[PDB]
């Protein structure tokens, strides 16, 4: 069936590539060349796993379609989950809602995460009778499929169960530290065959086992959710509509000593991770300044960044500087630059390209689209690369042959016969 | 639920740490907003005089044959938010 | 002190986004902010795959006789 | 903590008794004249007689500015606030510059409150009214003390208290059993629940039953809190833990930063010279670190002006790594450090020199140390040459991947072949430059 | 122990130093030299003291460190706190909650005080017994009885249910010195005459006590309330008005309110009920101001309710901000046509010399005549500003040497280890390319 | 009383035949523009024309804004006059040319009749009648009466803690329950009690009162649109919740205007046109102009005064575009410009002396002279501020009146803005920027 992740431009990328000593292959996890640019990727990527130095700065520069946004893809691939990996474009830290810093602080706490773990001991099963006398005392009784107690009960565990409106046959579970009181369904019986059912009311077994039971449980969360959660009554509802606003340095600073406490006690573990920022050029002046005294953090993840610009203006300014970034910024980090590819690694990934989305494609045919690839670029020859396919597929064939590649080329323009022909009727088109 | 203030959280006793950290001096140059309005009673009734020109109702919808559910919904909005808000509207009561 | 604006509109105004229950789907089976403070991760992960019923338990149930009168306390 | 940041080996500045300052100590390099101004300023930090005196440390990037800063901030110590900030964070959607200002100046002067705590703690053994032989009024009964025992591990005592607390015991429903806790400085009874002993395995109450307090009936304490102007300030602005409507509304609206007006501040700096005055509280003003001071806009320049001639003023250290560089807001008006003339004249300079390959050498040995990384020596010199073309930031930052590309092939130091190979691997920004110039076609824009 | 204020720039300035004539003395309250201008701000302020002409506008205008700001601080020591003076810096009207004529607008209002005089009726005395009888359980009225004492006269007096419940909540006891007002019935503690019974527990260490108050017991005395018009805008503003006070968060006040309040104010003080006391609002470096700021300053300056403004600026020929437009002072010219300009002119050797034996006085810093001259050829050839910072940069200096008077030595030392604008300026010169933008 | 600006104009000062006298009101010139200007009073008063604009032009100085407030001292206190600077339409709540259409509205006024219905007297009864009424009796020193009122009025008395023996008063049209005090009856009874006592009322428990209420439709509008009279918990959330202005909409407006209409045919209403005025103009923007072009082609518009200063000066908001007064040309073609020229020294001396009389000063001929010359160099604007500098220091020096000598002393002690520019352009290097 058709899931929601459908194939995309580095859907073929499941890794860097690399053996136990980071040589990059030729073509593994379906990365082909850029060997000094890969073997970059796997050290920086070392130095992510051990998680020991903070605030660490990497650029990807390189020519456009020289694979840099292929190897932050192959990066994150081959992090696993479990290490957070935050990818934004630079346009992103622009809001109506909070600053340019403010984001990108966002954007790195975010790229931090913190494994929670909490034991908890419980009381769990069917309520059976629960009679209160008058509401000052009163009993309850809870059973399971081995067992069946009955238990005295003070006022304020009178007051949250007529509250929740726990009746006979619901089966709840009961917090021993806080006394709170959570629903998780009735049993069924005979006379509970409705006919209508409301929103949260569902039918559960009555649970096995002894009615005191330990809970333990272990989530991820990062540090932004833990300053969203903090930062109001309900702040848990703005890390679903994102409305978080400016939070404030000294709520920050409090969860940093609660998050090292918790790493103390044993209750938490950090697990740092990667912040990707794609396009880094179209970040102003102001947010390079904030990101180069902000990387000095000790609660700061690897930084990897990838523009493709030359010696440019840098946003906010008049100024020329050699990536758009400020040379103070570009000398707090790494720079691992792409070089462009050559006629056998374009075929070789125009191959991958096609294998990803299963088309079949004649020798001729790959030679005519790397000679395209090449004059034109790789990413024309893989858009190319499905024309084909559905063009071959109109003429009921199997196999994308020349003729089918010539008449997607004779179809779709790339930039430059765009260009030519817009050139050719230059009056035509609006405000020259 | 006190994030970050020189006001602690509501200590159970003794026997928890945040007893023994927070000051009645911090707590004391914290002032409530009732607090405010019982430090500014004689400024609330000298110098609180200015009445707006006009006072009207908020404009009502009113339909021939309306569903007949959005009134009493409205109003059982209205009746819920009024018995828990009203009482906590009584120190304003002056200044209104 | 004025009098309200009295706003007159068509009464089928009022029902413009009405959508009658067997024209739309149930989006409660897409409600993931409602779960949070009133469902645990006890119940999403431990209880329900252990303890969700099936076709089969529902229907014996629902087929056998009503359960023995619990027997009344004695104190021994 | 544990984590190895940019500035982990600055542990202060490395000066003599006398004010001199070594060659290489407290993981410091060189920098030994502008070691020593700060070692002034350290001084005069500590002498808490001086407001609104400002500091510039100007010199090349890399040149330990905001290592001397963070230098400064370990002499001082954690009781003396300091309060970092860099230029660009003035820019704000909820509150105009000049009030970003004023609150990191109030976040940089402090307040050290100490205070004396007295408790009786205990479980109610005993609750008995002291009667009088005499009635007042003839008729009925009349109480002139009311005999409270309180039990703990280690003791037992009995308090003679006032007759006034039969409400406030009632009011708590304080019985025999329960444990409550007395407050000397306020006189009132506060029950924390039953004692533990008379709860039984069949009970289901949650915050009812403590266990029984440890430690001696009467415990008192000396409570030091540290608050800041700003705290106080924030906490008055937008209060929080009132149940009338407004606190409702303020717990329901999005926090936002709203701009505290004259008057609370003014008041804030009445209560706390009352709590001075009283010995309540001392005063401790630290140091604002504003990093990237040429971020600020002329508008924020401007307010320094005024900010800095206040007598409530911190000490305020900047930084700029700029020339003659335009001033932000204005159009084409160059200034010596992207400073007004105007505040440049209120401030005191402190200059950075470029580091000789043998300070580079030295901080590259420090911070390979700090990073629990060996280096040989061939390295060592190799990543010294290295460091005298690119630059010194880019050298410590091989260290690293050196270590790394040396423990995947199986070495526990790091050898040159390493190095080259990492310099092979990552290209500094004047190679990578070199680069874009011989390709300015190929890239883009 | 160091209180909140500390040595500031301007700590040593006390007042204008001038005599009943407005003639200034060469050094008296902090002031030295200036003497054009110490005497034209002196006959502003009497202008200021006497109150009656409204909106007028003086520039103080000179070269950077020429005693402008040290002018304004000495007019605002010398009006004392009963004047309100409002000092603000251009830079601040420029606000996202409010509009820049909006800012100006609550500026030019803090700066004018409402004060309101009434006599009430006072009870003050000192409590020998308070008895209170109140119904065992259920709704009741509570009967009550107290007397007060003083030095000369004991009432006993009888409670009404009111002022019972207000003794409660006070917790009035014997002993108390309480002051009672008779309208509102609020009651204040102000000491206890003598202490608690020492067989009581859990009382705490008694404080000190407090005199029984002589005279009779029920006198008259004179209530003053004074706000400013600023304060009753913003608590007229809305039902939420008086939290605003302290968070700002005001928003823009609707001009009807504004008007209301303008007639209410002359309704007043026609009818006797409260008196205006104008005060005086400082602009400093209004050079910041742009040109609807100043368009606006030229027209609020024609109300009556319009305080004195005094503005400091030491730009010359300069374009006026939001404009292309070339101004003297960067001040639009019809705003310059409004206003009295107080030019200061710069300092001499002497002036300098006893500008810095003022700043060394208020440091408590003892320093060597040879230390003086040095100090004054330094702040000659740099700046005075440079000289008073090398001022305690050398006392801190002398102090680690374990010296006591600052000497010559001291003052090189300074001079080498912080540097001026010029030096640092040369020095940068010379590593030019290391420096970032240039 | 503060001494102003311009509190020496209390009219046009012209005669019968519409003509300007020469010194009259306060006005001592500009006799052609105070004919305009009484030609404009009598069109105002006309109550006929919707949306004329006049523009007062002429150099800094010549009485512009003089010549506004004495049309404004002409018509009254009862024609609305509006007060606008043009940098007062950028507001960060509402949009500018929301700003422009409010204070179009302040301008019409609406002087309409009203009847207030009032229960006043001492409380003996307070019984609740089960959502719970009340019953209430209130008693005067005509009569007793008992009333049932609405579980509102009940919520009202009882937040004002009225009590059985409280003088109490209730306005029946707002619902608004005021507790004046203890009756006076009671103030025996007890030596401490902490009340206020206040007299029974003398005349009946209730009355009907007519009053004249005067009201703008910028009033309406804001009732209207930011509703405070229900006294429901909706209208606290609403102004707690939503404080700022907003941007009110053609609809409300459309309303207002059919309300007002139905009031004014009742009869119980009367429509004063008034006048809105605007000082800076020139500080508006193009799209403040290009509003106004349609916010004046309407047909309830008010009178409309506009000034300027300006020259040949480029429109705010445009790029380089240039026009005769800062205005655009199209809003040029739809004022009536009135021309103010400048002062001869004669006029300068009678202003002088105008301003000193009314600033209470004594001035002697010789010192007159001497500022009037002063005046002619500098701007008559800084010759009228010496007066009070020099005032002061004849008091200081035990003079009653100012000589020659102390405007003088005066004269060096502040400077001007011609000899600041001298002094600037001298030090240039000293100075900053
Ligand atoms: N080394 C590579 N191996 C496999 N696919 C690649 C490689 N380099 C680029 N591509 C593919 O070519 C396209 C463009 O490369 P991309 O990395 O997006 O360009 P850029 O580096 O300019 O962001 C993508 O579809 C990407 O998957
Ligand atoms: N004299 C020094 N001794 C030790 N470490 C230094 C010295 N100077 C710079 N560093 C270190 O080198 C790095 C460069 O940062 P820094 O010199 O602070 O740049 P900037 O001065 O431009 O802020 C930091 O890790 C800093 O701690
Ligand atoms: N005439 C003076 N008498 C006393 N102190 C002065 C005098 N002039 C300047 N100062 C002091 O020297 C410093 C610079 O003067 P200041 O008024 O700040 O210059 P500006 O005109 O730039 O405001 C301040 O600390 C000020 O108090
Ligand atoms: N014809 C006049 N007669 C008397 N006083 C005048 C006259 N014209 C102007 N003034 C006064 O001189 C000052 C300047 O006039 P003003 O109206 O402010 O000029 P502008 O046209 O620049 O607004 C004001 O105090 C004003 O009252
Ligand atoms: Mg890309
Ligand atoms: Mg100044």
């Amino acid at each position: 069936v058709t899931r929601i992740e459908r194939i995309g431009a580095h859907s073929h990328i499941r890794g860097l590539g690399l053996d136990d000593a980071l040589e990059p292959r030729q073509a593994s996890q379906g990365m082909v060349g850029q060997l000094a640019a890969r073997r970059a990727a796997g050290v920086v990527l070392e130095m992510i796993r051990e998680g020991k130095i903070a605030g660490r700065a990497v650029l990807i520069a390189g020519q456009p379609g020289t694979g840099k946004t292929a190897i932050a893809m192959g990066m994150a691939q081959a992090l696993g989950p479990d290490t957070p990996f935050t990818a934004i474009a630079g346009s992103e830290i622009f809001s109506l809602e909070m600053s340019k810093t403010e984001a990108l602080t966002q954007a790195f706490r975010r790229s931090i995460g913190v494994r929670i773990k909490e034991e908890t001991e419980i009381i769990e099963g069917e309520v059976v009778e629960i009679q209160i006398d008058r509401s000052k005392v009163g009993k309850l009784t809870l059973k399971t499929t081995e067992m069946e107690t009955i238990y005295d009960l003070g006022t304020k565990m009178i007051e949250s169960l007529t509250k929740d409106k726990v009746q006979a046959g619901d089966v709840i579970t009961i917090d021993k530290a806080t006394g709170k009181i959570s629903k998780l369904g009735r049993s069924f019986t005979r006379a509970r065959d409705y006919d209508a059912m409301g929103s949260q009311t569902k039918f559960v077994q009555c649970p096995d086992g002894e009615l005191q039971k330990r809970k333990e449980v272990v989530h991820t969360v990062s540090l932004h959710e833990i300053d969203v959660i903090n930062s109001r009554t309900q702040g848990f509802l703005a890390l679903f509509s994102g409305d978080t606003g400016e939070i404030k340095s000294e709520v920050r600073e409090q969860i940093n000593a609660k998050v090292a406490e918790w790493r103390e006690e044993g209750k938490a573990e950090i697990i740092p991770g990667v912040l990707f920022i794609d396009e880094v050029h179209m970040l102003d002046i102001e947010s390079f300044s904030f990101l180069n005294r902000a990387l000095e953090s000790d609660m700061a993840p690897v930084l990897i960044m990838a523009t493709n610009r030359g010696i440019t203006r840098i946003r906010g300014t008049s100024y020329q500087s050699p990536h758009g970034i400020p040379i103070d910024l570009l000398d707090r980090l790494l720079i691992v630059s792409t070089t462009p590819y050559s006629e056998k690694d374009t075929k070789q990934i125009l191959r991958i390209r096609c294998e990803e989305e299963d088309v079949e494609m004649s020798e001729d045919a790959y030679t005519v689209l790397t000679r395209i690839g090449l004059e034109t670029s790789l990413r024309y020859a893989i858009q190319l690369i499905t024309a084909a396919s559905l063009v071959c597929r109109k003429r009921k064939g199997t196999e994308v042959q020349v003729d089918d590649i010539k008449r997607v080329y004779s179809l779709f323009l790339d930039e430059s016969r765009s260009t030519q022909y817009m050139k050719e009727y230059q009056d035509a088109f609006l405000f020259n | 639920q006190p994030v970050a203030s020189p006001i602690g959280p509501r200590s159970p006793g003794p026997s928890h740490p945040t007893f023994w950290t927070y000051t009645e001096a911090a707590h004391r140059a914290v002032l409530f907003p009732q607090q405010r309005l019982d430090q500014l009673s004689e400024i609330i009734e000298r110098f609180i005089f200015v009445m707006p020109p006009v006072e009207a109702p908020p404009p009502s919808l009113h339909a021939c044959h309306p569903p007949p559910w959005l009134a009493p919904r409205q109003a059982a909005f209205q009746e819920q938010l009024a018995s828990e808000l009203w009482p906590r509207a009584r120190p304003l009561h002056r200044i209104v | 002190i004025t009098p309200g604006i009295c706003f007159s509109t068509a009464s089928l105004v009022l029902r413009a986004t009405d959508v009658h229950p067997l024209q739309r789907i149930d989006m409660g089976r897409f409600d993931l902010i409602g779960l949070e403070g009133r469902v645990s991760r006890y119940e999403a992960d431990t209880f329900l795959p252990r303890h969700r019923l099936s076709r089969r338990v529902l229907l014996e149930v629902a087929t056998a006789p009503d359960p023995p009168p619990r027997p009344k306390p004695v104190k021994m | 903590t544990q984590r190895i940041a940019s500035h982990s080996h600055v542990k202060g500045l490395g000066l003599d008794e006398s004010g001199l300052a070594k060659q290489a100590a407290s993981g410091l390099v060189g920098q030994e004249n502008a070691r020593e101004a700060c070692g002034v300023i350290v001084e005069l930090i500590k002498s808490k007689k001086m407001a609104g005196r400002a500091v510039l440390l100007a010199g090349p990037p890399g040149t330990g500015k905001t290592a001397l800063a963070l230098a400064i901030a370990q002499e001082l110590g954690s009781k003396v606030p300091f309060c970092p900030m860099v230029g660009s964070e003035v820019y704000s959607t909820e509150i105009k510059k000049t009030e970003v200002l004023m609150e990191n100046f109030r976040r940089a002067i402090g307040l050290r409150i100490k205070e004396t705590k007295e408790v009786y703690e205990g479980e109610v053994t005993e609750l008995t009214p002291c009667e009088t032989e005499n009635p007042m009024g003839g008729y009925g009964k009349t109480i002139s003390h009311v005999i409270i025992g309180l039990k703990t591990a280690k003791g037992t005592k009995q308090l003679k208290l006032d007759p006034s607390i039969f409400e406030s015991l009632q009011k708590e429903r304080v019985e025999a059993g329960d444990v409550i806790y007395i407050e000397a400085n306020s006189g009132a009874v506060k029950r924390q629940g039953r004692c533990d002993t008379y709860a039984t395995e069949f009970d289901l109450e949650a915050e009812e039953y403590v266990p029984l307090p440890k430690g001696d009936v009467h415990k008192k304490k000396e409570i030091i809190q540290d608050v800041t102007l700003h705290d106080l300030d924030v906490a008055n602005a937008r209060p929080q833990g009132g149940q009338d409507i407004l606190s409702m509304m303020g717990q329901l609206m999005k926090p936002k930063k709203t701009e505290i007006t004259d008057k609370l501040r003014g008041e804030i700096n009445k209560v706390v010279n009352k709590y001075i005055d009283q010995g309540i509280a001392e005063l401790v003003p630290g140091v604002l670190f504003v990093d990237e001071v040429h971020m600020l806009d002329i508008e924020c320049f401007t307010y320094l002006h005024r900010a800095l001639e206040s007598s409530i003023a911190p000490i305020v250290i900047f930084a700029s790594n700029r020339g003659n560089c335009v001033i932000r807001g204005t159009e084409d008006i160059t200034s010596p450090h992207g400073i007004p003339l105007d505040l440049l004249d209120r401030v005191m300079i402190i200059r950075t020199m470029l580091y000789t390959p043998q300070e580079m050498k030295q901080i590259i040995k420090i911070r390979a140390q700090t990073e629990g990384i060996n280096i040989s020596e061939e390295a060592l010199n190799h990543l010294g040459e290295i460091g005298t073309k690119t630059t010194l930031r880019y050298s410590v930052q091989l260290l690293t991947p050196a270590n790394l590309l040396a423990k995947i092939n199986g070495k526990d130091s790091i050898e040159k072949e390493h190095v080259e190979e990492i310099s092979e691997l990552f290209y500094d920004a004047k190679s990578s430059a070199k680069i874009l110039a011989d390709q300015q076609d190929k890239y883009m824009k």
